[PDB]
């Protein structure tokens, strides 16, 4: 072929993935349905934050993936202990998730995997989502979809009830927890499991009621919790500033309507107050 | 979207004289490496266009009847992966049955209808030796059919902007009193538009706006307005010119659409056999 | 340095599309299935599906290839 293999960059139940001279490559039922996703999807898509597929090849019913090579991510941001994570920082890799986020939402695409270690860093500090092999169309009212999707320390109380349909919410509420790992510097809500998870999304942010998400109840996997009251969100984040607090108490809507989407959070003051965004070439390098 | 998909910008031709160059050029390699491995029996590029309308009037039979029931946006894609295939592709190298139900295999993939590989090849009205044989040939043509669609998967139909046109009438044309009576013949219309060449010539948007005028103009009802007023296309006299020369093409497109005799049909399913059975 | 948003410049060759947030007052939901209980509480409205679908007429109408 036209890739000579470099280096072993990972393995999994899935693919395996290979530096190449650069640019990263990923490698009866037919062709993997993980990787048509994946192809279909970034194939229409075209944006500075969004990973790009430069080339997809294979033999039989085999199939490789070509990426652009990424340097690292925001989970090996988040866990180095020699990196510090200034507010600045923070507003960057946050303005370049929702600027990537708003692009995907406005070609009705929700990305449904939102992690750290799924939002890449390369040697300019850009940051891109990558890892669509969950992500799927939204709007069509004809289409079930599973709410067994988002990693579960980064699902929405909505998903962890079991909605069949819902909208960019469950992306938001996603973005929400990792800038919450962002500034703890630990997971906001590691949950052991479903049950656990909404438990402690519950003991850290109250127990919704009827005013705070008015359909809940109508969810087929809704169940009865105490009735907690929560912790304040600046004593969660006693560092945040008013504007972050807002941006997060935004996020960390129990209402997946009233959640504010990528577009009313790029608005929002945090990202036009000062100090602005740290410039890519700036950004910490683990 | 549309508006910066792959479909619009490397599977949207300028002309049917370019389709016609693509698909004469397709069938001229083909010869060339035929006669380089080793006539009559050889294709004529209007025989390879016989033969490719006769199937993909096969495969929407197939996904008509398919179980569970195919959503329409799946056989749109597979009808448009087919006409892509065949764009670059001879029936005499790679025989259209096969690349037919690879098509419709891809699509329920790509649209993410879920359907078991056993469950799709139950469809065939085969004894399962032959289902599992077909299968097979599907699993090897999967990804040369992907290759051949040049990685280009997600199809843009005019389904969806027929919904969206239905819905800006009802809202935004109170002439029109009952748009939902637009509804049945603008289908037709539009299901003969996609036996044509139109789906590789012509935006779906502008597809469905065809149907639906076309639907109208055999109710008796003219919507200029609607184009004029709600489309506010009477603020630039050059872009309605436009519109209105593409949906004259479109229709010139459906009038002039030949179905294939069934007799030419028989006598090139022999020559396409034979082509088959040689090299 | 300071950072101001600016909506994303994406042509799309065709009739301008209301907002989502209008369509409600413009008449466009009355055309279109309500939201169940189940839907909403998900955070699927009508308006979602309403606004896809005058996206996809509008995408690409004034297009020449
Ligand atoms: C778009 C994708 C294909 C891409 C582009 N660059 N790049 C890199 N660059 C190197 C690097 C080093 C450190 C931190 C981040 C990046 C790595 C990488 N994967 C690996 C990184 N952490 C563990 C493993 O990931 C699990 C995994 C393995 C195999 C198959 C599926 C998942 N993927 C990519």
């Amino acid at each position: 072929k036209r890739y000579e293999k470099l280096d072993f960059l990972g393995e999994g139940q899935f693919a395996t993935v290979y530096k190449a001279r650069i640019v990263a490559i990923k490698k009866k039922d037919g062709i993997n349905r993980t990787a048509l996703r994946e192809i279909k999807l970034l194939q229409e898509l075209s944006h500075p934050n969004i990973i790009g597929l430069l080339d997809a090849f294979g033999h039989k019913s085999n199939i490789s993936l070509v990426f652009d090579f990424m340097e690292t991510d925001l989970e090996v941001i988040i866990k180095d202990n020699s990196l510090v994570l200034t507010p600045s920082h923070i507003k960057a890799y946050m303005l370049m998730t929702l600027q990537g986020l708003e692009y995907l939402h406005q070609h009705w695409i929700l990305h449904r995997d939102l992690k750290p270690n799924n939002l890449l860093l390369d040697e300019n500090g850009v940051l891109k989502l990558a890892d669509f092999g969950l992500a799927k169309s939204f709007g069509s009212p004809n289409r079930a979809y599973t709410h067994q999707v988002v990693t579960r320390w980064y699902r929405a109380p909505e998903l962890l009830f079991g909605a069949r349909m819902y909208g960019v919410g469950v992306d938001m509420w996603a973005v929400g927890c990792i800038l919450a790992e962002l500034l703890l510097r630990v997971p906001f809500l590691p949950g052991d499991s479903d049950l656990d998870q909404l438990t402690r999304i519950f003991e850290t942010l109250g127990t919704p009621t009827e005013e705070q998400w008015p359909d809940m109840c109508s969810l087929p996997d809704y169940v009865t919790f105490k009735s907690f009251p929560g912790i304040p969100l600046h004593h969660i984040f006693s560092a945040a500033g008013d504007d972050l607090l807002d941006l997060i108490q935004g996020l960390f809507l129990f209402n997946p309507c009233a959640r504010i989407t990528a577009t009313q959070a790029l608005k929002m003051k945090y990202f036009s107050n000062r100090p602005g965004p740290t410039p890519g070439c700036q950004l910490p390098r683990p | 979207m549309y508006h910066n998909s792959s479909q619009k910008r490397h599977w949207t031709f300028s002309s049917e004289e370019q389709l016609a160059r693509l698909r004469a050029d397709a069938n001229r390699k083909f010869r060339c490496k035929a006669v380089a491995n080793g006539d009559p029996v050889f294709l004529e590029p209007h025989e390879e266009m016989t033969l490719c309308k006769y199937y993909e009037k096969r495969l929407l039979e197939f996904c008509s009847v398919f179980k569970p029931a195919m959503p329409r946006s799946v056989v749109g894609t597979a009808c448009m992966y087919f006409k892509r295939f065949y764009l670059n592709n001879s029936v005499m190298e790679y025989h259209p049955r096969i690349i037919m139900l690879t098509c419709a295999f891809l699509a329920c993939k790509v649209d993410e209808f879920n359907v078991s590989s056993p469950q799709f090849v139950g469809n065939l009205r085969e004894s399962p030796l032959g289902q599992e044989k077909a299968l097979e040939q599907i699993l090897e043509y999967e990804l040369l059919l992907i290759q051949q669609l040049n990685f280009h998967l997600i199809v843009h139909n005019p389904y969806r902007p027929f919904e969206g046109f239905l819905i800006d009438l009802k809202t935004r044309y109170p002439i029109l009193e009952n748009p939902e009576i637009l509804r049945k013949t603008a289908d037709d219309f539009l299901n003969r538009i996609a036996l044509t060449d139109a789906y590789l010539l012509y935006t779906p948007s502008q597809i469905a706006l065809t149907a639906i005028l076309s639907s109208a103009s055999r109710a008796g009802i003219t919507m200029e307005s609607y184009l004029s007023e709600s489309l506010m296309l009477k603020e630039n006299r050059t872009c309605l010119s436009q519109l209105l020369d593409i949906m004259k093409s479109m229709r010139n497109l459906v009038k002039k659409y030949e179905p294939p005799r069934s007799e030419e049909v028989a006598v090139l399913k022999q020559k396409l056999e034979r082509c088959h059975s040689a090299e | 340095a300071l950072y101001e948003y600016q909506p994303l410049q994406i042509e799309t060759y065709g009739p301008h599309v209301p907002e989502l947030e209008m369509l409600g007052r413009l008449g466009y939901l009355n055309h279109v299935r309500a939201a169940s209980p189940q839907d909403l509480a998900g955070g699927y409205t009508s308006s979602l599906a309403c606004h896809r679908a005058l996206q996809d007429a509008f995408s690409g109408l004034f297009w020449q290839p």
